[PDB]
């Protein structure tokens, strides 16, 4: 117990306030943008290669919450925008979409 | 979702045209 | 032009050998009916209890002080030992330093040492007698649980306080905690959150032997209200009038104000409300000296506010619009010194004022 | 005109701090019974 | 002024502010246009504006909506939302179509979809 840890629970509030602060923005894609913090805060990604499996790691932590907000075509969405500011991939956005479809068969 | 392959085809030629 | 309601007569006037200023006053509301009415007062190094009789005839019970150190006790707080129905002062003050002194023994029962300033101000929760809230000047006000000793919580973080808590109430029932700072800001912390009672009832169920880890402290770094608009300057003591607030700052002043708009609900209020909206000021003179803290009666009736020259004020709180009135100024030639602190007993009958050169006047109704 | 427009609000002002007194006493009624019991 | 007695002679007249209230009283008589495409409620729009959200909200360097290491006031044009990072266009068309369905089942389509492309 070093207490002291990358994320702590103040920044995540204070995160998850600030996102849904704002007057431009969807409520879907407000949810699926705090999703994101909170797993980037919670694995502290500062590589551009670990963000593609990052986004991997997202739908293992996040796939059921957001299949269960039902906010996956904003979720697609976050996964194109990434893929047009460089790292993740058409394969990388494949493989994230067809392992959330897994969950939702699941 | 849904939006076969064929109607993917169909929905790009109708969205062409158109417009210290 | 009603001249109010309550007519009071100094019936005592004591004085504490240290001669150096008391600075709280506190009546032991837990005593039940018939008990003699004891109080507390906190000044200097010296902690001393006394017990009120009929004509003024108060009786030095106790005393306490602590020589080792150069401690400075500023507040008092009573509560009462559930398991053995003892009561128990809580005083701090200076040094930072909790210490809920057990006056049937006679001895400090529990000492407790996480703040890094002068505590300015104790409070109890009105249903739990073992939550006691310490405001303190390092910017943070901390929830202990003395049956366990340990921090339930602390109310200071990145949107707490920027700098000395001065004082805090709690709610009537005992669900919302306003606290007065030096910043100009009154946050209202909410202890009615589901994460206050996980916090509460982990703390009251934690057993340090059974574990290694530590008691994981609740850290609520974001009030559940704020705002800076209703004082220019810094606010002394605040106070919960049950939904509404009655604060107090160097505005000669104490303003009875509601957050949100005046149709707003203080229980459905949301955390960003940027709108308060004031009700009425209680209008007073020669004040400007700070940390004076005010005090009402357990009904709430009343509620009576010292002055820096020696006069004291009390305001009728039943009167319909009481920021009208005249309320009732209560003097002496003989009380010249700056009342730190007024107190009333559970029943409002005994007024007692501690003055700033160790002096502690009675006042009775005449009712 | 402005006047009364002035008047008017100022005395819904009154009312409603007055209406607002009344609830908040017997809130503290209701309060103060309870925590005495 | 709506209690007297169109918003700006007549309040002019009876106040005199004055002027300047009666003008101002004569001009007073999601916001991103974007509304949650997972949401019923989603209209069409191109993916310049379907995406501006999240462009404008993301920061490359710290991969995070909104970071707190880096803040932009917005004094850039839109902070080139994307830029042109996309510049690995470079893609290659394959057999085996999508199934029953397909614009590679279809005769003719994949030579429309590329000169519709070619327009340069
Ligand atoms: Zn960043």
């Amino acid at each position: 117990d070093s207490e002291d840890e990358k994320d702590p629970e103040w920044l995540r509030e204070k995160t998850i306030t600030q996102i849904e602060e704002f007057s431009d923005v969807n409520e879907g894609e407000k949810e699926v943008m705090k999703l994101w913090n909170l797993h980037v805060m919670k694995h502290g990604f500062i590589a551009d290669n670990q963000m593609n499996h990052a986004c991997m790691l997202f739908v293992e932590n996040y796939g059921q919450k957001i299949i269960k907000k039902n906010l996956c075509r904003n979720f697609m969405l976050h996964l194109v925008s990434m893929h047009d500011f460089n790292l993740i991939s058409i394969m990388s956005i494949d493989k994230a979409v067809t392992k959330l479809r897994e969950m939702q068969q699941k | 979702g849904t939006k076969t392959c064929r109607q993917v085809y169909e929905f790009r030629v109708k969205e062409s045209s158109i417009i210290n | 032009s009603k001249k109010c309601k309550y007519s009071f007569k100094c019936v005592n006037s004591l004085k504490e050998d240290h001669n150096q200023p008391l600075f709280g006053v506190q009546f032991n509301w837990h005593s039940k009916e018939g008990d003699p009415l004891v109080f507390a007062t906190v000044g200097s190094n010296r902690v001393t209890l006394y017990e009120c009789h009929s004509q003024g005839e108060i009786r030095l019970l106790q005393s306490y002080v602590d020589a080792d150190a150069d401690e400075n006790f500023y507040t008092c707080a009573w509560t009462y030992d559930s398991n053995t129905s003892h009561p128990l002062l809580a005083v701090a003050g200076s040094r930072g330093i909790i210490r809920i002194i057990n006056p049937i023994t006679m001895q400090c029962i529990k000492h407790y040492v996480g703040h890094g300033n002068a505590i300015n101000e104790l409070k109890f929760h009105p249903r739990d007698p073992n939550l006691l809230l310490s405001v303190s000047k390092d910017h943070a006000l901390r929830l202990w649980n003395i049956q366990t000793d340990t921090l339930v919580a602390i109310f200071g973080g990145v949107e707490g306080h920027r700098d000395e808590v001065l004082s805090a109430d709690y709610d009537l029932l005992g669900e919302k905690i306003m606290s007065c700072g030096m910043d100009h800001s009154l946050k209202l912390w909410r202890i009615n959150s589901k994460r206050m009672m996980n916090a509460i009832k982990e703390s009251y169920d934690y057993n340090p032997n059974k574990t290694n880890r530590p008691f994981i402290s609740q850290k609520i770094h974001f009030p559940d209200f704020s705002t800076r608009d209703i004082h220019r300057n810094y606010v002394d003591c605040v106070r919960w009038l049950g939904d509404l607030i009655l604060s107090k700052s160097c505005e000669n002043a104490i303003v009875c104000w509601k957050p949100g708009k005046m149709e707003d609900d203080i229980d459905k209020i949301k955390p960003s409300e940027s709108n308060v909206t004031i009700l009425g000021r209680f209008d007073y003179s020669q004040c400007d000296i700070w940390y004076m803290r005010f005090s009402m009666d357990f009904w709430q009736k009343m509620l009576a506010l010292g002055n820096q020259v020696g006069k004291l004020y009390v305001w009728d709180l039943e009167v319909e619009d009481p920021h009208k009135a005249k309320c009732t100024t209560l003097t002496h030639h003989k009380c010249g010194a700056a009342i730190r602190q007024t107190s009333f007993s559970r029943d409002s009958s005994i007024l007692i004022a501690v003055c700033d050169d160790a002096s502690i006047w009675r006042w009775d109704r005449l009712r | 005109e402005y006047m009364r427009l002035r008047q008017l609000k100022r005395f819904r002002r009154a009312d409603e701090v007055k209406s607002m007194f009344s609830s908040n006493r017997q809130k503290i009624l209701e309060r103060t019974e309870i925590l005495n019991q | 002024v709506n209690a007297l007695g169109d918003k700006i002679f007549e309040a002019i007249s009876s106040m005199f502010e004055e002027l300047k209230e009666k003008y101002k009283e004569l001009t007073e008589q999601p916001p991103e246009c974007t509304p949650n495409i997972d949401g019923p409620n989603a209209k069409s729009v191109q993916r310049e504006q379907s995406l501006h959200s999240f462009h404008t909200l993301f920061c490359r360097r710290c991969f995070k909506y909104d970071c707190f290491l880096h803040r932009k006031c917005n004094y850039s044009f839109h902070a080139t939302p994307n830029t042109y990072k996309r510049k690995n266009t470079e893609t290659a068309l394959d057999n085996k179509p999508c199934g029953p369905q397909c614009y590679q089942h279809l005769e003719g389509a994949k030579e429309f979809a590329a000169a519709l492309t070619a327009e340069r």
